[PDB]
């Protein structure tokens, strides 16, 4: 199915995923399309930061849902 | 300026600009305590190269209070105690996680502007605005300096 990820930038990407995909799977998909290391990624939905181990379905995240991608910035 | 609250007390925004157009940049050492030097710069009078030690202490008490519930501490995956031992080491990098905890601990707003030589985004900890906030510059993906709003604003 399809969901959208809005990057820090505000860039809006599409992702092909299953409800059974883990938040971790999703982060590796994001790394594949946009080149962002997963350990830098915070995916947020409905005011909650989403846990790597859980699935899109564990989160009741349906088709064409939009996630926010906030980065961890170190220096 | 358009801020969206993605999680409680955390806001994101997407303006594009050169940093030199709105801010003076006050460069900070490369030692790499820069995140702490940058906060000292903007919050501590008589700030010198040793002032950061005190922000590291406010960071240590902030963590004792907020670390275990910070969303971003889940990407760190250290116990509160291991985090502390690492964070208090000399040269240890600060980040958006310390900005979130210091915002609460110091009752301030901190904004980190990251630059992809221009500005790609900002992340804001706390409810205040660019004028009353502590403004940090994140550059090269690996470095912080302080910013001061230019005189005419």
């Amino acid at each position: 199915m399809q969901i959208f990820v809005k990057t820090l930038t505000g860039k809006t990407i599409t992702l092909e995923v299953e409800p059974s995909d883990t938040i971790e799977n999703v982060k590796a998909k994001i790394q594949d399309k946009e080149g962002i290391p997963p350990d830098q990624q915070r995916l947020i939905f409905a005011g909650k930061q989403l846990e790597d181990g859980r699935t899109l379905s564990d989160y009741n995240i349906q088709k064409e849902s939009t996630l926010h991608l906030v980065l961890r910035l170190r220096g | 300026l358009d801020w969206t609250q993605v999680i409680a007390g955390q806001y994101v925004s997407n303006p594009r600009f050169n940093i030199s157009d709105y801010f003076e940049i006050v460069r900070q050492p490369g030692d790499g305590n820069c995140f702490y030097h940058s906060i000292a710069e903007l919050t501590m009078p008589n700030k010198t190269d040793h002032s950061y030690h005190y922000i590291k202490r406010l960071t240590e008490s902030a963590a004792r209070k907020y670390y275990q519930e910070e969303p971003e501490a889940r990407l760190v995956g250290l116990s509160l105690e291991d985090y502390l031992k690492r964070m208090l080491s000399d040269n240890e990098w600060g980040s958006t996680l310390e900005a979130s905890m210091l915002a609460k601990e110091m009752g301030i707003t901190i904004i980190i502007w990251t630059v992809a030589d221009e500005v790609e985004a900002g992340i804001k900890f706390g409810d205040g605005d660019v004028f009353t906030a502590v403004n940090l510059l994140h550059s090269g993906q690996t470095h912080f300096d302080a910013l001061r709003i230019l005189p005419q604003f």
